[PDB]
């Protein structure tokens, strides 16, 4: 805080800060345009909307708005967090405290304002060329500002879809490889030279009708495939071939198909990616995804939801996944009752204590 | 004292009032998305 | 990208009298001057011939190239190779309005690339629907004297050949007419976008 | 980290009248004169003594755009969005002096000035130092303390002087008759920033000290001065017209002249 | 809201906006079209119906209108959302509450209109030329809009069968 006066002239008080241009078009490019893309992000904000959380606040997360429900909002508030390193939630308060509406703003028209001291006193939601100018100069500071950890921007996150930005246009070109090849490619099941006494002779146009209804009828189709097809002089028949057939950059997709995948941090077991058998049989891959990239996840938003949303109310509140009846973690809840379970020598309410029962 | 007041406007924009009947109304559209249309259509029946 | 010429050469600039000499016709005749109107018709078709094949001027006669979009953002590679002082970039309009610009343009020199590389990071813009013609001058020297010898001789060597067959009939040497020219040909392996 | 020449910053901006408008313009509206009350006589008709009649002025909110083509060591868009910044806080203040009618905000100095004593509305009040050069050659600062002392005790509670920089260098070369510095005394003093008890703005649009020339003026810009702007600037982030260059668009609009012909006086360098 | 109210008027208030060109032909070419986007949707949509449900209201639900059972209305519910990303519920109330109808309106041939504040005024159905303009200026609401997320678009799903077009 003592060192964030001397940042914040470097950048410009009062004016706004942008960061990355081009983070609309890896959207266009890199989440409505393959289906890895499209899939991870999906299949993470799916899944964090699911965990259920742990406290009157969350009675307004519950309903926060119009045609927005509960799963909805952190379905739009962590599909911009992975799509654009940001999440934004506007709080609109007709009464003092617990304001009644939740909005996700998108990331994509929100820039941020340095301000005197370093931390923010502006957010800009600019559409078209319209501004709106947020103020942080307050107590409840209406936006909560949940930042993915970048080390090199002060201002915004870094989103995984940056880091793999090479990889989805390995893995959009390559797709639109064998898409345009078999759109543009002419391959001849042969040709029919015709030289002639010259090195070169056309033939008449009474000839040339002659030689499509011997060739339409006589030999093309699969009812016609191998007649023994008599040439005469001057007549040849080079039979061509097609000599990449299968496999137009399949490898190179099939890794760039599971690069994206490393970014986002779904395993390719869950997305359906091809590749070679790392995890077992999905009670490790789908408990090493509400591991590693789900519930580290989601206990970071809630933490920002926890410190945000108590700024409206007098008391502060912890609010936490709940890492119990969260059906993927069974595997680590048979693991961890099976032990205190099998433990006979501590009593009964010695292992309710354990295993999290109010004892009895 | 004429510079101190200043007059009200509308609330609206508002336009000259011009008809709505178009003969869309009574055609046949086709919600259709390419370059052209071709329609099918038989001059003549056949001989019986 | 047209590129005309304004003016062509003089003719008197070409060494007519030099050529005569190379041709071996004769020495004291009281007539001497029966080929003139024949020989500067080859030593004009034997020039061009060469200011094809290795992309040079060779008498810096004045050009103009008419263009209307940049090949590339800034750089703008001139195709006649010998250039010195590129005297107008007038930019037209869609119609009409000619307006020249000094528009912080440079010109850097060269036999190989003889570019027009922009200053401000980017040329000046084009009217949408307009051209932009530059007018430079472009060449080795203003007489015959100041072109490299041996590009003079290939015009002997190739101007004579025409005036010693008319027509296409087949006729090796160490430094030919080919030999000489290969060092002032463009030397080029792109064939790529940019 | 790219590094720039290091131009003035202060602006006239934090002394005048900074006014958030929306619209096309901002019209001040003030009366020229007095009520005209008189004492009444006991047996007189007393009717109708008189009414201050109103002007209004109005700020026209001109805009300001500057763009230019972008053409990864050290980023481009910060920087040039620190430079762009910097010049339209500088291009701005040329404008709140010494700006003319057109397309800008006409600065306090383009408004037709009359002589004090003979001071009507419709102008700026200045005091002449006597030799057309410099300074008095007898009694120097005298110009200085009589340009205090001929504006007004109501707008002198926050009032402050504007000059640049080689004005007040020719300030601080006042000296008594054995040189010992008017102002700060010795060599060790520094800028006191406290002239005649009141603030010095050294903006650099002032003119110099030349022969008829306004170089230093004074005054309650909050009343006199009225700044009319949109805090917002405009970032249009190009991605078009031209490939090789970003060509930015930005802008910011402002407008500005004097609301009060009273508070602001000046020092004509002549006689 | 706040934000809403803004991006509304740079769009256009009271106009119908359209979204994605294409969903008219990615169904022939990638639901009719080819075997494995056909079974995709089948095993999902109908999966989604074979899921019973936790409430009355879901007497309305098990039979919503002739020749349209419960079963058949989430297949077609959810064969709009994979198609097209959107899902629309036409209501009809003849009674004030629990309206005795409903009806999977297609996709293809409906529009929205921002409004005033952002939030949706208007839903077009729009077949051939002709329009109906449905009302959201009121309590019930007529049509539940379902979206699939989409983080550029405002008004709109993302249908996976854009994604792997």
């Amino acid at each position: 805080s003592v060192t964030g006066r001397i940042v914040a002239m470097a950048s410009g008080a009062g004016r706004p800060v942008w960061g990355p241009r081009d983070t609309v078009s890896l959207m266009r490019t890199g989440f409505a345009g393959n289906p890895v893309g499209f899939r991870s992000v999906k299949l993470i904000a799916e899944a964090t909307a699911a965990v259920p959380l742990i406290c009157p606040v969350l009675d307004l997360l519950r309903r926060p708005n119009a045609g927005q429900g509960r799963a909805e909002l952190f379905e739009a508030l962590i599909g911009q967090i992975l799509l654009s390193g940001n999440g934004y939630l506007e709080a609109v308060c007709p009464e003092p405290g617990v304001p009644r509406e939740l909005h996700v703003l998108r990331s994509d028209r929100m820039a941020v304002v340095p301000g005197a001291d370093g931390w923010p006193v502006g957010y800009d939601y600019t559409v078209g060329g319209r501004k709106h100018r947020f103020d942080m100069t307050g107590h409840p500071d209406p936006i909560c500002h949940i930042k993915s950890f970048h080390p090199t921007d002060d201002h915004y996150g870094l989103s995984p879809m940056q880091a793999a930005a090479v990889a989805l246009d390995v893995h959009n070109a390559a797709s639109a490889w064998s898409k345009a090849l078999l759109d543009n490619a002419a391959r001849p099941s042969g040709a029919i030279i015709y030289k002639g006494a010259d090195g070169q002779g056309v033939l008449a146009p009474e000839q040339y009708e002659r030689l499509i209804f011997e060739m339409e009828t006589h030999h093309q189709g699969a009812r016609n495939a191998g007649r023994p097809m008599l040439l005469e002089g001057g007549l040849d028949w080079k039979p061509m071939g097609f000599s990449p057939s299968d496999m137009e950059f399949h490898e190179t997709k099939a890794a760039a198909a599971r690069e994206i995948a490393l970014a986002f941090g779904v395993p390719p077991m869950l997305i359906g990616i091809p590749g070679d058998a790392t995890y077992a049989n999905y009670a490790e891959a789908n408990r090493a995804f509400y591991r590693l990239t789900v519930l580290p996840l989601l206990t970071r938003v809630s933490a920002a939801l926890a410190w945000w949303l108590s700024g409206y109310l007098g008391a502060q509140i912890e609010l936490k996944p709940d890492l119990d009846q969260v059906p993927a973690l069974a595997v680590e809840r048979d693991q961890l009752w099976a032990r205190i379970g099998a433990a006979g020598f501590l009593s009964n309410s010695e292992k309710r204590v354990l295993l999290g029962l109010p004892p009895t | 004292g004429g510079y101190l007041v200043d007059p009200q406007t509308s609330e609206t924009i508002r336009g000259v009032l011009r008809s709505t009947a178009s003969l869309r109304q009574i055609a046949s559209v086709v919600n259709v998305e390419a370059t052209s249309f071709d329609v099918l259509v038989d001059k003549t029946d056949m001989g019986s | 990208m047209m590129l005309n010429e304004v003016t062509a050469v003089p003719g008197t600039a070409l060494p007519v009298a030099e050529f005569r000499d190379h041709l071996r016709l004769g020495t004291g005749f009281a007539d001497l001057g029966a080929e003139d109107a024949a020989l500067l018709s080859y030593l004009r078709a034997a020039i061009a011939a060469i200011e094809g094949r290795t992309a040079k001027a060779l008498i810096s006669r004045g050009f103009r190239l008419a263009l209307t979009a940049w090949r590339w953002g800034d750089m703008q590679t001139l195709p006649i190779a010998p250039v010195a002082t590129v005297t107008a970039l007038r930019l037209v309009d869609a119609a009409g309005v000619e307006t020249p610009v000094a528009a912080g343009w440079r010109l850097v020199p060269d036999m190989a690339r003889p570019r027009i590389e922009a200053l401000g990071a980017m040329l000046p813009m084009i009217p949408t629907g307009g051209r932009v013609e530059i007018d430079f001058t472009a060449g080795f020297g203003a007489s015959w004297s100041a072109l490299p010898v041996d590009l003079a001789q290939a015009v002997f060597l190739l101007a004579a050949q025409y005036y010693e067959l008319r027509h296409d009939g087949a006729a090796a040497m160490p430094f030919g007419v080919m030999a000489l020219i290969e060092r002032w040909r463009t030397v080029r392996v792109l064939g790529g976008r940019p | 980290t790219i590094r720039g020449v290091l131009r003035s910053t202060a602006s006239l901006r934090q002394i005048a009248s900074v006014v958030n408008v929306e619209a096309t313009s901002f019209d001040v509206l003030v009366d020229k004169t007095d009520m005209g009350s008189g004492w009444a006589s006991e047996t007189a008709a007393l009717s109708e003594t008189a009414t201050p009649q109103i002007d209004r002025i109005t700020i026209p909110l001109h805009e300001l755009a500057a763009m230019p083509k972008a053409s990864s060591a050290f980023d481009i868009e910060t920087w040039l969005a620190n430079r762009i910044a910097d010049k339209f806080a500088r291009a701005e203040a040329a404008a709140f002096i010494s700006g003319d009618g057109v397309d800008k905000p006409t600065g306090f100095l383009t408004k037709t000035k009359v002589a004090n004593g003979a001071w009507a509305w419709g102008s700026l009040g200045y005091v002449a130092t006597g030799a057309a050069g410099d300074f008095a050659a007898v009694n120097a600062s005298d110009a200085v303390v009589d340009l205090v002392y001929a504006l007004g005790a109501e707008y002198r509670a926050n009032a402050s002087f504007v000059m640049n920089s080689k004005t007040a260098g020719a300030v601080r070369k006042m000296k008594d008759a054995d040189g010992r510095f008017l102002w700060a005394d010795s060599l060790a003093a520094g800028e006191p920033a406290r002239l005649m008890g009141y603030p010095v703005l050294i903006a650099e649009d002032m003119p110099d000290i030349a022969a008829n020339a306004y170089a230093i003026a004074f005054g309650d810009f909050g009343n006199g001065y009225t700044i009319a702007e949109r805090p917002d600037l405009r970032v249009l982030r190009d991605p078009f017209s031209a490939k090789p260059h970003v060509l930015f668009y930005a802008s910011k609009r402002v407008g500005g002249d004097v609301s009060d012909f009273a508070a602001i006086k000046l020092l004509k360098f002549a006689a």
